[PDB]
Formats: C-alpha cells, structure tokens, sequence
C-alpha cells in the first residue's frame, strides 16, 4: 500500500575525508551498497504521481534542516550593523563600495577602525551622506557561513527502512502521472544531487527518447512547468576577479571574513552558453509545448521580482551568482550572460534568516550542465 | 614622411592669448588625430590635448577652460589657441600626430577595454616665453 | 624632472618609470635626446616602430604591483637620452602628464 | 494613581544610535531607584524577562 | 610577587550605570597589554570564559 515515512540517507560516496566538512555528509549515514539490487516486477501497474509525492517534501525538509545544523553553531556578524562610512572603490576610467566601520575588539573598552569591500546588492544607503547599512540589519539577524564548510553537491541516496520499499518507473515516456507498465523494485533511489538553482536546473539526469515536459495542470498558467531535456548544454560560469580575504576580529574568538583588496582589473563576472546550443534546444522545447496547445510558441525574459526569481540563481564553488538571462529567453557566437554576485542571502524565501557568504581568494571556474527549465505561462 | 613646421610669437605678454600653429605637410590635416604636447624647462612633457576630425576632441582637464585647438581643412593647419597665458605656460610647445591602439583587458562586450594613445611625428616644436 | 643612470657603453641599462600598476597596463617610452623634439621608442609595452632597434624592450602589461621597465641592452652613445614614460592603466584617470623619466648615461 | 508615562533611550538597528521613546507602565511593574523621576523595571535587578 | 589587585568598569544591572570593583588575580591568569600598568584576562583575545 502507498505509505509516507521517513527515508535515511546513504552515500555511494565516501572518497572525500571529514575534514573538508561537507554540508551534505552527515557522517552519521551509511555507505550505499556498490552493487545494489533492482529487481523487475513483471505484471504489475503501478500508478505513479510526482506532484502529490511525499519524497519531495521529506528531501526538501532534510535540505533545510541540515543547512540550519551547519550554519547555527558560526559566529554572528550582527556586531556590524553600525553605520557604514563607504565611498567608491575606484571602479574607474559602479557596484564595489569601500566601506569603514568601527568595531570592537577584544577588550571591551577599546574600538577599532576597519576597511572591507561589498558588493552593492549588500549595502543600502541609510542618508543621501555617505551614510550606509548593510541589507538585513533593520530586518533581521545574520549569520556568517562557517569558513570551513562545504557545499559543493554529493549525490545523495534515499534509502527507505525495513518494512517498506521503493518502486520506480522505467517507461521512458512517462509524464507525471500515470500507471507505469514497466516497474522495479530497488534497494534504494540512485543518488541525487542537492543543487539549488533557479531558472534553469543545472546538473540533473536527462530524458532519454525527448524532451519531456511535466505539469500538475497544464491549463493552469500559475503552475511550474517542467521541462526535462534529453540533451545537456554546457554553461560556463565564472567571477574573472582576483579576490582576496581579510580576517578581522569582532570579538574574543569571534572572526569575520571580509572581502578584501582586489588584485588586478575589476572585471564583471559572467556564463558563457553556445547560442547553437541554444537555439537548437529551444527548438525542440516549443516544438514538444506545440504538441499541447496547437499554438504558436515564444519565449519571453522574466518579469519581475527579486533577484532570486529575476536571474538565474545559482551557487558555485561557493559564490553566489545573480545571472542575467534576458539574452535567453528571448549567428554562432557564444551568449555572453553578465552576472550579478552578493553576500548576503535569505535562503529558501525564509526572510529574517540571513546568511553571509564569506569571500573565497583567487578566481573562480565553473562548468555545469543544464539538463531543463522551469516554466510559466502569462490569443493563438 | 610628413613635416609639421611649427610657429608662433615667441614672446608674450601675461594675460594675452597665444596661438600657435602648425603646417602640416605631406599628409593632410583630416587624415590623423593631433594633439599638442608642452614641456616647459626643467620638467618632463605635459599633454595638452587632441583634436581631431569627425568630432573627437579632449583636453587636459587642467588646461580646458583656457584653451581651444582647431583643424583647418582648408589650409592644412593644426592649431593651438591658449589664453590667459601666464609666466607658468612658458614652455616649448609641439605639433604632433597622435596614433593609438586598443587593449582588451576583460570581456569586449562590457567594454573591458580602453585606449591608449602615443605620438608618433613630432615637429620641431616652438620656444614660448611669457613676458 | 628626470634621474640618472649611469651606463658604460656596450653594458646595459635599467630604466624606471611611474607607480606600481594596479591592472592591466600600457606603457608608452619615448625618447628625448637633448636639443631634440622627442619621438616613440616602444608602445603597448613591447611593439616597437619601425625604425627602433631591438635592443629596446620592456616589462610586460600583465602583471600588478610591478612597475613600468625599459632594459637597453648593450647601450651605444647614441642612446644618451632622456627616457620618459606615459602610463595608461585599467584603474586610473588618463595621465595628461608624462611620468618622471630617467636620464641614461653614456659613460664613453 | 497607578499609570506612568516612562520615556527610554533605545538601541536602533544600528548600533551606533539611541532613541528616545515612551510606554505606559502600571505602578506594580516600576520602583523607583532614585526619590527622583529615576526607576527600573522590577526586575532588572534580580533576573531576565 | 604573585598576586595582582585589579579594578574594572563593570556593567551593572541598569545598563547605563558602570561600577567601580575590585579583584585580586593570579598572576598566572593576567597578560599585559601595555608597558604600563595596563593588564588584560589571559583569554579574553582568544575565546570566552
Ligand atoms: C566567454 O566568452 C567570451 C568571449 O565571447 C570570453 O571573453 C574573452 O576573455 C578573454 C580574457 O580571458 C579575452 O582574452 C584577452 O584578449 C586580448 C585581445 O586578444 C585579441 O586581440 C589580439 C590583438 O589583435 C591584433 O590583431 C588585430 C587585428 O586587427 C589588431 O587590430 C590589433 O591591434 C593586434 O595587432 C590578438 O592577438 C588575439 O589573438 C591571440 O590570442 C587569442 C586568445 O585566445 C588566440 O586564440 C589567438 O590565436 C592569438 O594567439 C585576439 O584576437 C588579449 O590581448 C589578452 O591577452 C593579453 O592580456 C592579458 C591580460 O591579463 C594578459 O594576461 C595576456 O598575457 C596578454 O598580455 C600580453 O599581450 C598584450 C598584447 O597587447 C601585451 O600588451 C602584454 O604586455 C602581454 O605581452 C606579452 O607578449 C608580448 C609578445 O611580444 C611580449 O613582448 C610581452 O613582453 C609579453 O610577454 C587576452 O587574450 C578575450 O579576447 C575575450 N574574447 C573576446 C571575443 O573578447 C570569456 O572569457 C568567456 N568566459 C568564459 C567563462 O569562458
Ligand atoms: C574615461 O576617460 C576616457 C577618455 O576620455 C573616456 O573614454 C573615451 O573618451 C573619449 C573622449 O572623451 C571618447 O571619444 C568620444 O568619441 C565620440 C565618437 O566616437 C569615437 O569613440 C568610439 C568608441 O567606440 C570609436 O569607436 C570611434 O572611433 C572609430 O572611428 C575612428 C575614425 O577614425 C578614422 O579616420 C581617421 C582620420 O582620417 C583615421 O586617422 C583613422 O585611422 C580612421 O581611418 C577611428 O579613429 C577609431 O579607431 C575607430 O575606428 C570614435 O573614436 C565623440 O562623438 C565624442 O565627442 C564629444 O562627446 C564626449 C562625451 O563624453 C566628450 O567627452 C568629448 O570631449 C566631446 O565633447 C564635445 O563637447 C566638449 C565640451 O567641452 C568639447 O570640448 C569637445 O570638443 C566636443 O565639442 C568623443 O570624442 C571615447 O568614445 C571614450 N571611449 C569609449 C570607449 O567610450 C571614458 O568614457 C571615461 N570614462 C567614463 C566612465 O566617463
Ligand atoms: C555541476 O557538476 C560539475 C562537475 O562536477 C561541478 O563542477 C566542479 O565543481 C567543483 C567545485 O566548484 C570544482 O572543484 C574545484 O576546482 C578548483 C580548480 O580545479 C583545478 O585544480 C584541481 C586540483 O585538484 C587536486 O587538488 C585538489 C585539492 O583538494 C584535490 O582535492 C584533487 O583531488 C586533486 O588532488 C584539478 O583537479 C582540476 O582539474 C583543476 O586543474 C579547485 O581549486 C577546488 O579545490 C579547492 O576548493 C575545494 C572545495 O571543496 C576544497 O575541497 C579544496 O581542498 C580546495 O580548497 C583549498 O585550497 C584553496 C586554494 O586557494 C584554498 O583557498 C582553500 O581554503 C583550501 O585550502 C575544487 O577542486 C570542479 O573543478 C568543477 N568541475 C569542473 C569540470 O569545472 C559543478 O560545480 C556542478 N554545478 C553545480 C551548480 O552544482
Ligand atoms: C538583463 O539585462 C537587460 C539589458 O541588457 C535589462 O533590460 C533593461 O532593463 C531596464 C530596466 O530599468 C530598462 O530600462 C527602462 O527602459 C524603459 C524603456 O521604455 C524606460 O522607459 C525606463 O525608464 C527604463 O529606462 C532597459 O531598457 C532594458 N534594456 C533593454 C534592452 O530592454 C534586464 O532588465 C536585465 N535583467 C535582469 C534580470 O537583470
Ligand atoms: C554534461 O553532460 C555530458 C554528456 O553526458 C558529460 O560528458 C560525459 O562525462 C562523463 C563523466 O563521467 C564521461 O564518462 C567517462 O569518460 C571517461 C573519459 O576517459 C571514460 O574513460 C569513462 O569510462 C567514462 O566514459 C562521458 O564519457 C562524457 N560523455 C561524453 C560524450 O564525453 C559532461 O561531463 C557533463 N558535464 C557536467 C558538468 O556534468
Ligand atoms: C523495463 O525496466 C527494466 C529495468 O527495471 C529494463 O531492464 C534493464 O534493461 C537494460 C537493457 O540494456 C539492462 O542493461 C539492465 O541490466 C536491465 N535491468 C534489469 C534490472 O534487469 C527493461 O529493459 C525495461 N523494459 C522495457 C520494455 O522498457
Ligand atoms: C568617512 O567619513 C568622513 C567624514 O565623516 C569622510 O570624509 C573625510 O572627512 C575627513 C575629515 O577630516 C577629511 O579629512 C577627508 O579628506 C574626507 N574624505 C574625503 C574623501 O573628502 C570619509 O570619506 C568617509 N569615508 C570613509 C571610507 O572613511
Ligand atoms: C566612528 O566612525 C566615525 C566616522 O564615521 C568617527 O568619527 C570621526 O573620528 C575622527 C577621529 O579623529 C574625527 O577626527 C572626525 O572628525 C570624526 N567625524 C566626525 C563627523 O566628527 C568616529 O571617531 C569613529 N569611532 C571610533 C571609535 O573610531
Ligand atoms: C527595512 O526593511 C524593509 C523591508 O522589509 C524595507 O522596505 C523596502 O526596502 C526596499 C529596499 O530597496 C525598498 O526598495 C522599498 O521601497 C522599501 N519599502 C518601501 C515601502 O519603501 C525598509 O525600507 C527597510 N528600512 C529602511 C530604513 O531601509
Ligand atoms: C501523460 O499525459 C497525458 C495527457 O496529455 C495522459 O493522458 C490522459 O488523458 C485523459 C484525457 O481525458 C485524462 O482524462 C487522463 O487522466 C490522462 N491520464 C492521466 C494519467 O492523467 C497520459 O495518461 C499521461 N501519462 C501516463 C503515464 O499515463
Ligand atoms: C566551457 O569550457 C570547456 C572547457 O574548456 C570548453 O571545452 C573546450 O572547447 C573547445 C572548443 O573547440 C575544445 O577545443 C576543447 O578541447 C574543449 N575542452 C574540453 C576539456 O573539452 C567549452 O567549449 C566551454 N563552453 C563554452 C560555452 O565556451
Ligand atoms: C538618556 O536619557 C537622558 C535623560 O534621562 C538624556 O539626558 C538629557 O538629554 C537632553 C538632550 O538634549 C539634554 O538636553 C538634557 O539636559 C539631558 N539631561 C541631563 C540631566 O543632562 C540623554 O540624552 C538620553 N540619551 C539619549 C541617547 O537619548
Ligand atoms: C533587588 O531585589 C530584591 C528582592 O530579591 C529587593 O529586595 C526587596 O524588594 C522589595 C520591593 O518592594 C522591598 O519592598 C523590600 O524592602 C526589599 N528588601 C529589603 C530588605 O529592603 C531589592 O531591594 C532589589 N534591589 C533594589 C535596588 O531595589
Ligand atoms: C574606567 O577605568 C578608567 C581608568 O582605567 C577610569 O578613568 C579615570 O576616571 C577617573 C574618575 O574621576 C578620572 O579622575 C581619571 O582621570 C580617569 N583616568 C584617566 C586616565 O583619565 C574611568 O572613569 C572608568 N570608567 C568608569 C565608568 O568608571
Ligand atoms: C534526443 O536526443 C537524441 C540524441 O541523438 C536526438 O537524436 C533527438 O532528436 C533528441 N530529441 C529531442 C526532442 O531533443
Ligand atoms: C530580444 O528582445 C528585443 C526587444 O526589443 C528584440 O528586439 C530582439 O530581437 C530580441 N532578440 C531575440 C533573439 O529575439
């Protein structure tokens, strides 16, 4: 019978060691089994449905918590929300503000005088003096991310408890919903890997004989549309500046990452997506769409709200990147989608919870694959 | 090769206007940038400013209030118009043809990149002395 | 405006000029013998006119904290000259005045 | 009788700063420190609220 | 010899009021911060106590 329980992780994955201290290795899980059995229950029906599913809840409620876990025990910078006294870096012949603050140190009685950079999308202006305060002080309390943990993704098993057992469908057309002809029975799910991202899903499994696109109710213009390609494009990300980290005091044990000088050119991060690529996959995607509304297919930029719904949200090497897609969703040269990278983030719309994200030194390099879309809908 | 012949008054009260010029010959006043160069004694060169055809002019934000340079496409002349002059623009001056290039240093389409410019002919130049 | 370097002729010379760069960089040389109008030894670093010998060459444009170099290997009296920079640079306003050059001795 | 009107110096947001606001109290939560318009609340000087 | 008598500006429980105490120390548990006579708990640059 369909039952709803409680799922442990399991890890095929046990190469990195525990002092890296990666967000998703609990240590307190076990090794999946290298040769896991998947057993095909031949005449059998099994009516799948992905948008009434339990295992989604259970494995977003897992990714808060342990979130929560790593971060809680981490210095607080709420000791910064003072006033700022910025001025421009000398982006010169725009978004990187040199900001002076007075901390305490140590010793109670005694204040310092300390520079450290931000990221405009961080500092609100508080007069039309320089006069500035970070974001989320006149909201909430801010938590600095550990400098030690890791949240670079692990495919992460989800193994069900003696007593129960999970079924999979193996129909390579199968939608959302349905029965599904075709149906085994394994040991445990393959692995997933948490990655968190916006517009686009990056880094995800592939549909093998089309594209296949998934919705609750198709009609209905409010639900997300999914779309699973059964191709990869490759996105290149990367933040070009040299960066460099200062590690102040604000307190007896209590250290804060700042952002510190900038070494070279100040330079504007940015992806890099083939426009053949693009085109191609776009194609397709209108292509299999017209299959359910007999009607012409655009695509249109984003509309409207913050940064997280706005851009392409993304992490990676742990820097958070605010990417333009504007040039997206919209001859053979490569789609040059200018970035926008902050600090201070408010992870999963829990607003009042804030986190920073300390500098990381050097340059960053990244590649990814998009392997789908998440769509909506706003005549022929 | 072109020659830029140079001249000018020489000798010049404070608070009169200086113009100098330049003839330029062998190439012709609309085909490259110009821009003038001083270097008074005793110190390296100071750039004056540039001007050119097709509207694309500058100056050295010191000097700008008090000076005008000027292409002549009819005699082939590059000119140099200074006033308010003092004991402190006393200075040799010169005509030159300006040539430049351009580094990318980051993503041409956020325009990572500036020029850079050098001069390639100078003329003789011209001595001028402020009473 | 200019300091000194004292060379023997047929040994080298090591020419400095201007601030540390803070990003990419484009020096322009230029060379003032005395009595002279001055003309252009090196542009973009190391792309020398026609007409320059190759004995001429600089620092590259790459790299930050460095400082503008010219190296005249094997310097000839006719190298006596004042050698002057003009600096461009990523993270600086445009310098409308020539940095503090260097006066090459030709110790003959 | 038993209502005061009590002003405070409060912390802002930012640190740096001080405000000046009001609340009303009842007599039994306030005493008086000083014989002067100088009191605490009750208890301050024992624990946390 | 061993042992060091201190005063401190502590907080007292009005926070806009600072105290006057004394206390003696160890002088195993007090680090100098100046030349002067100018001392400081021997954790309190590393970690709370
Ligand atoms: C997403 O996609 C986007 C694009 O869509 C990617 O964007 C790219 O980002 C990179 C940055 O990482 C940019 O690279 C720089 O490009 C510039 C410019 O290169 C172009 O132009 C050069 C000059 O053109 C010549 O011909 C034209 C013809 O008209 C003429 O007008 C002009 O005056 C000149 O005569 C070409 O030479 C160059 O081609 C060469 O390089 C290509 C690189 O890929 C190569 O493929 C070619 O085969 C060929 O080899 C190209 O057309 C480069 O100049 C720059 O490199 C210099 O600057 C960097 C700055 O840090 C420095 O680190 C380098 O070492 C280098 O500096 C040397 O060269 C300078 C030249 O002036 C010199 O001034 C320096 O002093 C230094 O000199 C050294 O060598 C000399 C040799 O004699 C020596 O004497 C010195 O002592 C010293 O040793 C970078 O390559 C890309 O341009 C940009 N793409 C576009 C289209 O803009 C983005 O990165 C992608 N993102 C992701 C995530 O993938
Ligand atoms: C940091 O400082 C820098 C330096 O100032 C600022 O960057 C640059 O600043 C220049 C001057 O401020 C800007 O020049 C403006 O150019 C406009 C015209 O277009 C030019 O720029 C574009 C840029 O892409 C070039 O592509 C284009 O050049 C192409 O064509 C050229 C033609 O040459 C052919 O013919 C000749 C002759 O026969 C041959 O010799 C050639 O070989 C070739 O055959 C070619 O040479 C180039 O290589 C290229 O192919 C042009 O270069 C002009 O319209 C502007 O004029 C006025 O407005 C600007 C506005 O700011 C003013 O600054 C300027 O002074 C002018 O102002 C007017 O009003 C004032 C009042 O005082 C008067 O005094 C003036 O006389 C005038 O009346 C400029 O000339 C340059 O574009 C700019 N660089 C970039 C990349 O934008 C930089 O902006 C600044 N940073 C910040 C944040 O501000
Ligand atoms: C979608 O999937 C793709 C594909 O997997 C994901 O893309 C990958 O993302 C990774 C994380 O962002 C990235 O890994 C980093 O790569 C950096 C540069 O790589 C070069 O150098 C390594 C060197 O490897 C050797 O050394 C390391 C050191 O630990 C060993 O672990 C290795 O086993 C090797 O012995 C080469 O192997 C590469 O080929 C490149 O030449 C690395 O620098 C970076 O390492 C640092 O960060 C790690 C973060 O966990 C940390 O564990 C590690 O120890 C390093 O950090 C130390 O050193 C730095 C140096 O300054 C110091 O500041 C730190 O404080 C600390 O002391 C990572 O290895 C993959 O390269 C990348 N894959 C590709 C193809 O790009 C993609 O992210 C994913 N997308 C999404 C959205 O999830
Ligand atoms: C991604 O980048 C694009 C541009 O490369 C951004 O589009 C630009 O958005 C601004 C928003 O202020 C537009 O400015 C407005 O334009 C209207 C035009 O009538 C004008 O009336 C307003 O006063 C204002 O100037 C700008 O025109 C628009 N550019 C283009 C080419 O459309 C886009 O918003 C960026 N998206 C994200 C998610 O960052
Ligand atoms: C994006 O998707 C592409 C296509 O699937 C990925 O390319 C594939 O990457 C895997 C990595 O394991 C390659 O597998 C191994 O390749 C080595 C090569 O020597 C081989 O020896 C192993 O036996 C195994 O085959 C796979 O071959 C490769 N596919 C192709 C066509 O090259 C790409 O890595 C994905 N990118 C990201 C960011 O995930
Ligand atoms: C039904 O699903 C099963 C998987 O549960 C498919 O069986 C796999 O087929 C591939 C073909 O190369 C084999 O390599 C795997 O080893 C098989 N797995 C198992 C567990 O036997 C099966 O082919 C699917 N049948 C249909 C009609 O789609
Ligand atoms: C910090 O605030 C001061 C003023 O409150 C800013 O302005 C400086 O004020 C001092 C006063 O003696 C002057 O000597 C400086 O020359 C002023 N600076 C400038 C640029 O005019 C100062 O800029 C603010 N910024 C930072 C980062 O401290
Ligand atoms: C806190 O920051 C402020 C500026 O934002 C500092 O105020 C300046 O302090 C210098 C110290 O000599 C004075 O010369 C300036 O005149 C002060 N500015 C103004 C507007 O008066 C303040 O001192 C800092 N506090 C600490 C402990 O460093
Ligand atoms: C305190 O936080 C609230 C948000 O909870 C701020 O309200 C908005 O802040 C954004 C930031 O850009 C502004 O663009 C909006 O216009 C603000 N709302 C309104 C109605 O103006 C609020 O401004 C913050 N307080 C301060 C002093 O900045
Ligand atoms: C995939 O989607 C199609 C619809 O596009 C499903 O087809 C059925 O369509 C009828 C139309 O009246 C509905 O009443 C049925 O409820 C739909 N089926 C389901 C399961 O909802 C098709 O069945 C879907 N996929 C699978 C695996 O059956
Ligand atoms: C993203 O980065 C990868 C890695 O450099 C690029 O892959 C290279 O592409 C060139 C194009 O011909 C090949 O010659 C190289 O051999 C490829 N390298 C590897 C390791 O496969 C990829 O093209 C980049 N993507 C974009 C959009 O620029
Ligand atoms: C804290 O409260 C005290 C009063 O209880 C404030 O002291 C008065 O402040 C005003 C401000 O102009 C002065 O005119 C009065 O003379 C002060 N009183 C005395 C007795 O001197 C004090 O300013 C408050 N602090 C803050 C930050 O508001
Ligand atoms: C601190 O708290 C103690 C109680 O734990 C206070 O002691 C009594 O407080 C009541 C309040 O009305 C008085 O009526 C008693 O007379 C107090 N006891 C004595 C022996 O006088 C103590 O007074 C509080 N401290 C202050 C400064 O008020
Ligand atoms: C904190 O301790 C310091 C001494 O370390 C006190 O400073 C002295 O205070 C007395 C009070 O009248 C003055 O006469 C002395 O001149 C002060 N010393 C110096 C060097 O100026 C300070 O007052 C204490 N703070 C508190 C709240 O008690
Ligand atoms: C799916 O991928 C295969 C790979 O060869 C390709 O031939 C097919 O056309 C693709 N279909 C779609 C809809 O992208
Ligand atoms: C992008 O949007 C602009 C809006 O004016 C449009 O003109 C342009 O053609 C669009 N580009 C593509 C590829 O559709």
């Amino acid at each position: 019978k369909d039952a709803e329980t409680t799922l442990f992780c399991a890890s095929d994955a046990k190469a990195y060691d525990t002092e890296k201290r990666n967000v998703w290795a609990t240590h307190c899980c076990v090794p999946t089994d290298p040769n896991p059995q998947e057993i095909v229950l031949e005449n059998v029906t099994e009516n799948f449905n992905m948008w009434k599913n339990n295992m989604v809840e259970q494995m977003h409620t897992d990714i808060i918590s342990l979130w929560d876990q790593s971060l809680k025990p981490c210095v607080k910078l709420t000791p910064l929300c003072v006033t700022l006294n910025c001025t421009d870096v000398n982006a010169t012949n725009e978004e990187i503000k040199n900001c002076s603050f007075n901390i305490t140190t140590e010793l109670r009685d005694k204040k310092k005088k300390v520079y450290a950079l931000f990221y405009k999308l961080d500092v609100v202006p508080i007069d039309d003096n320089n006069s500035y305060r970070l974001i989320n002080c006149n909201t909430s309390a801010i938590t600095q991310a550990c400098p030690k943990v890791s949240f670079e993704p692990i495919p992460i098993h989800y193994c069900a408890p003696a007593g129960f057992a999970i079924l999979k469908c193996n129909d390579k057309k199968f939608n959302g919903t349905g029965p599904c002809k075709n149906v085994s029975t394994v040991q445990c799910t393959h692995g997933i890997k948490p990655v968190v991202s916006t517009q686009l899903l990056l880094n995800g499994s592939l549909a093998e004989e089309e594209i296949i696109i998934r919705s609750e109710n198709i009609t209905n213009n409010a639900k997300t549309i999914i779309v699973q390609l059964n191709e990869s494009v490759e996105i290149n990300c990367t933040r070009p500046n040299n960066n460099t980290r200062k590690s102040i005091r604000i307190g007896p044990g209590q250290w804060f990452y700042a952002t510190g000088d900038i070494i070279g050119d100040i330079r504007q991060a940015h992806c890099n997506i083939s426009r053949t690529k693009w085109n191609k996959t776009l194609q397709q995607v209108a292509k299999k769409l017209r299959e359910h509304f007999n009607k012409t297919i655009i695509f249109n930029p984003s509309s409207g709200g913050d940064l997280e719904i706005t851009t392409h949200s993304f992490n990676c090497g742990g820097e958070f990147f605010y990417c333009n897609t504007s040039e997206l969703f919209n001859t053979n040269n490569t789609i040059t989608l200018p970035c926008r990278i902050k600090q201070i983030i408010n992870m999963w719309q829990r607003v009042g919870q804030a986190m920073y994200a300390p500098p990381i030194e050097g340059k960053i390099r990244c590649t990814s694959n998009i392997t789908g879309l998440l769509l909506t809908r706003d005549n022929n | 090769q072109v020659h830029l012949q140079e001249s000018g008054p020489g000798l010049v009260k404070p608070s009169e206007t200086l113009s100098l010029t330049c003839n330029v010959s062998g190439t012709l006043v609309r085909d490259n940038y110009w821009s003038w160069i001083r270097q008074p004694l005793g110190k390296q060169p100071e750039w004056i400013g540039y001007v050119h055809d097709s509207g694309d002019t500058n100056y050295n934000p010191s000097l700008k209030s008090r000076v005008h340079l000027s292409l002549d496409k009819s005699k082939n002349l590059v000119s140099l118009r200074l006033t308010g002059v003092t004991a402190a623009d006393s200075a040799i001056y010169y005509c030159a043809t300006t040539k430049h290039g351009r580094r990318i240093y980051g993503v041409v389409a956020f325009k990572e990149w500036f020029t850079y410019f050098y001069m390639d002919v100078w003329g003789k130049g011209t001595s001028v002395t402020v009473s | 405006a200019p300091t000194f370097v004292s060379v023997a002729p047929g040994q080298t010379a090591r020419i400095t000029c201007g601030e540390e760069s803070l990003g990419s960089r484009s020096v322009i040389w230029y060379q003032q013998r005395p009595g002279q109008a001055p003309s252009l030894i090196i542009y973009n670093n190391n792309d020398r006119p026609s007409g320059i010998p190759d004995r001429f060459s600089g620092s590259p444009g790459s790299t930050f904290g460095t400082t503008a170099t010219l190296t005249i290997t094997s310097v000839e009296a006719g190298d006596e000259a004042d050698y002057y920079c003009h600096i461009w640079d990523s993270r600086r306003p445009t310098n409308w005045v020539f940095g503090e050059g260097t006066t090459l001795i030709v110790l003959s």
